[PDB]
């Protein structure tokens, strides 16, 4: 709850997406470990895209946030909506076992 | 299992008594010398609730009477209305 | 349950174990309500009849009173004409209470259930009409309630409108039960406890017959027995 | 004598309450939902 | 994609959960017949989980 | 709305007939109240 | 009132304990005498409440006393009854008794009456059989009103609720007696019962804590909670049914 | 509050179960809940109202 | 306990005197009225 401090969260999330969406697409790396590989004039070293993958996992997970929310909505409301058929101490409580018995009482027939 | 907005949660947003009671009842159910000390403690408490019991019951006999006295004067009206 | 329904200190029920016993005896009465018609040859010291009339003096559940009354009515179906548990085990503390439920005009299932057991009670009629017309309040509640139960929930043509200017064509469910017992009460021949009752009620029924033309087709055996 | 027959449609609802008044509306739609599919077989 | 942006007015994720530990249980039904029927069966219990005393005691310790 | 596979001395139509006899009473019981 | 009792939210006529040792109280049976005294008084009162009712211009003036207490009769309906202008309900009852004296129903056999000369005269019918519903229906037609002057040329519920509230206080002290009493009877198998049941009720009350607002929006439910094991094991089952 | 929950029933039971064990050790007082329901000045006022109802009805 | 015990011991005598006296005056009003009722019905 508390939607005053909910805008102050999403204003920092949208701050981050608009900062990731101003980086150039041709971003490359240089580790201090490539001198053991002896890269030629055109050798295509395999450590060039170790910053470019991490900048797109970050940018795309900040857009699928309401996607895992819908799955976690469908996960929590499917494991907890029963709450008394799998949890043992709740199905072995007196009030739940009597109530699950009480809803299965068939109607009495008159004469 | 991915903490995505978990940092933004942490950015903006930065008993003992009954345990020792349950420990103590566990000690009373080891030595039966305390069970007599606990049963006799409960029995004067049982006698304490007996004095609690009839002090309510002696109020209920009184309060039944005034509500019954509301129906005596209702019944005494029928002595004259039926005889009319 | 007879330990608690009488309040016997034999088997003083622990107060922590009462909820386990409450729903337990609820389904027991439902089993007793269904098999009561198969022990319809009820015995004189029927332990099911003896306990249930001790249980009936205790409860305040509207459902439980109905299930006891339906079992006792369906236990005394093909009883006798002389001697079964109906003629003697009704200790008149229970019997004055069943007629007392006809004063409960708000409920109507309890009126039908109290009428149906007494109809199953009245069917010998020898030691039954005299027993039902015995006391100064059991033979006196019926002089006011049973004529009033004929026009129960029936659209009588009113006259307050006709006094302040300045026909139902039907019956109800309990009125069909009310004329059924009263016509069999008119079959109390030789002027016993029923026809002597049925002669001090005929001046009151005749006013009800003019407002409801379905009360002319009904109460036919009563009008033949006056 | 064996007859491998299909069992009846048992109204097993996902959310499980305990008061009856939250069951009858879905059960009346179940009775409409089951007898109408059963009437066409006849 | 067909995903929405996470700066949407749905960002709530807990609105209509209603755990079955907060479900209403059927309790005893105290009836009323009239003002001068004190020999009526005062309540009704078909499939109630509690008795009328503790349901009255819960009513007593709440009212 | 869960079905089952089971053994019965009745065939499939008599179970459907017994479903007709059971559901019509429950239809008359629930629509009346 | 209804055809069914009216449910209420306050308790109605709570019970009285009988396992209480009555040697100490000695007033439960005397209070029990008051209740059956009051109910019998309520029985007699409710029975009594049921039994107390069981150019030349003309002068036209609409009077003040135009009332349906003495309502006018048709002259056919007048001579079959005898009275001049009595009432409408007495007109129905005297008509119904006149058929019942003449025994016209049968000797619908009871609906159809044997139409005599006067009954055919007052209804202007000529059938032999006619139902009594249509006979009494014309009595609503055959009666005309009176002509005007023409000149030509509680506390008991709250007392019951307080008694219901005070009886609930009696049920508390009786149960509080007997627990310690049966703990004085057996201190073993009510404290072993206590140390299990209070542990069980500690489990049941601690079954609803991982379902808050910011408890689920964070990821300390799914990640590393194999010690929890409760969820993230159903994903092999919920996906197998399509629940996602 | 007119209804009870499974949370409400267990909290009602556990609070009532822990207070009776809290009387044997007597680490709670429970003296306010005793004397206010005893109320011995009301108990004699109940008696004096019973005493006058002897005098009024005789 | 003693102030409670003083008005728990004298009270039950005043309880069972009044309730029994209530049984006297009520049943006397009954037998007067249930015989006045019979003279009406004649």
């Amino acid at each position: 709850g508390d939607p005053d401090t909910e805008i102050r969260i999403s204003a920092r999330i949208s701050n981050r997406i608009n900062e990731l969406e101003r980086l150039p697409a041709n971003l490359g790396t240089y580790s201090l470990d490539d001198c053991l590989e002896f890269i030629t004039k055109d050798d295509l070293s395999s450590r060039m895209d170790t910053f470019k993958i991490k900048a797109l996992v970050e940018l795309k997970s900040l857009k699928l946030l309401t996607k895992q929310k819908s799955i976690r909505q469908k996960l929590i409301n499917n494991v907890a909506s029963q709450a008394h058929h799998n949890i043992p101490y709740l199905r072995d409580s007196p009030f739940t076992a009597a109530a699950q018995r009480s809803v299965q009482i068939r109607s009495k027939v008159i004469v | 299992s991915l903490p995505i907005e978990d940092n933004y949660i942490r950015e903006v947003v930065g008993s003992k008594l009954m345990e020792c009671v349950n420990d103590a009842v566990q000690t009373l159910l080891q030595g039966d010398d305390k069970l007599g000390k606990v049963s006799d403690k409960s029995r004067e408490i049982s006698e304490k609730y007996i004095e609690e019991s009839q002090a309510i019951i002696q109020e209920l006999v009184k309060l039944t009477m005034e509500k019954l006295e509301s129906k005596f004067t209702k019944l005494c009206d029928l002595e004259t209305q039926l005889e009319m | 349950f007879q330990c608690v329904a009488t309040g016997d200190n034999k088997w003083q029920l622990y107060e922590g174990n009462a909820t386990f016993f409450n729903e337990l005896t609820h389904y027991t009465l439902d089993l007793m309500e269904a098999i009561s018609s198969y022990i319809a040859p009820a015995m004189k010291d029927d332990h099911y009849f003896q306990t249930l009339v001790s249980i009936l003096n205790y409860t305040k559940d509207r459902y439980m009173v109905i299930s006891i009354l339906r079992s006792l009515s369906r236990l005394l179906v093909r009883s006798k004409a002389n001697e079964e548990s109906a003629a003697d085990n009704l200790d008149h503390k229970t019997l004055s209470l069943i007629v007392s439920f006809l004063l409960l005009e708000c409920d109507s299932e309890l009126i039908i259930a109290s009428l149906d057991f007494l109809y199953q009670y009245i069917l010998p009629g020898s030691q039954r009409i005299t027993e039902l017309f015995k006391s100064k309040e059991c033979s006196l509640i019926l002089e006011a309630t049973l004529p009033n139960l004929l026009s129960y929930n029936i659209a009588t043509p009113d006259y307050h409108l006709l006094q302040k200017h300045k026909f139902p064509q039907e019956l109800s469910d309990v009125s069909k039960v009310a004329c059924t017992f009263l016509c069999l009460l008119s079959n109390d021949t030789d002027d016993g406890a029923g026809s002597a009752f049925c002669q001090r009620i005929r001046p009151l029924v005749l006013h009800k017959l003019a407002d409801i033309p379905p009360l002319t087709l009904a109460l036919s055996e009563y009008m033949e027995n006056t | 004598p064996l007859n491998w027959v299909q069992g009846p449609a048992i109204f097993h609802m996902l959310t499980s309450p305990y008061t009856q008044d939250e069951i009858i509306n879905h059960e009346m739609n179940f009775l409409k939902g089951r007898l109408l599919e059963l009437q066409e077989i006849t | 994609s067909n995903i929405p942006d996470p700066t949407l007015p749905p960002t709530e994720m807990m609105t209509r959960f209603l755990h079955p530990n907060w479900y209403a249980l059927p309790t005893t039904v105290w009836l009323k017949y009239g003002n001068y029927n004190s020999w009526a069966p005062s309540f009704n219990e078909n499939g109630t989980v509690v008795d009328s005393t503790t349901r009255g005691l819960i009513w007593l310790e709440r009212i | 709305a869960v079905f089952d596979l089971m053994t019965s001395p009745f065939t499939q139509e008599e179970v459907l007939i017994k479903e007709i006899d059971f559901l019509k009473n429950k239809l008359l019981d629930l629509q009346s109240l | 009132t209804q055809t069914n009792p009216v449910p209420v939210t306050y308790p109605t006529d709570a019970y009285i304990p009988t396992y209480l040792p009555d040697d100490k109280v000695s007033n439960l049976a005397d209070l029990k005498k008051l209740i059956e005294m009051d109910s019998r008084l309520d029985l007699y009162l409710t029975r009594r409440r049921l039994d107390t009712s069981i150019l030349r211009c003309s002068i036209t003036i609409q009077l003040r006393g135009v009332d349906g207490g003495k309502v006018q009769y048709s002259p056919n309906l007048a001579t079959l009854i005898g009275m001049q202008t009595g009432s409408v309900n007495d007109a129905v009852y005297s008509i119904y008794k006149y058929i019942l004296i003449n025994n016209l129903f049968v000797t619908p056999e009871l609906g159809e009456v044997k139409l005599d000369s006067l009954l055919q005269k007052v209804l202007d019918t000529n059938a032999a059989h006619l139902p009594l519903m249509n006979v009494v229906q014309t009595v609503n037609k055959l009666v005309s009103p009176l002509p005007p002057i023409i000149l030509d040329y509680a506390e008991d519920t709250a007392k019951l609720r307080e008694i219901t509230k005070l009886a609930l206080q009696l049920n508390s002290s009786a149960q509080k007696y007997q627990f310690f009493h049966e703990l004085s009877l057996h201190p073993r198998e009510t404290l072993t019962h206590y140390l299990w049941s209070s542990k069980q009720n500690e489990l049941v009350l601690q079954g609803d804590q991982y379902f808050n607002e910011d408890a689920a929006r964070t990821s300390d439910i799914y990640s590393n909670n194999n010690n929890d094991r409760s969820l993230m094991g159903n994903i092999s089952l919920l996906y197998s049914q399509g629940r996602l | 509050y007119n209804n009870v929950t499974l949370k409400n029933l267990t909290a009602f039971q556990l609070l009532s179960q822990r207070e009776n064990i809290c009387e044997l050790l007597n680490l709670v007082e429970s003296t306010e809940r005793h004397n206010s329901i005893i109320n011995p000045e009301r108990q004699r006022m109940s008696l004096e109202e019973m005493k006058k109802m002897l005098d009024a009805l005789k």
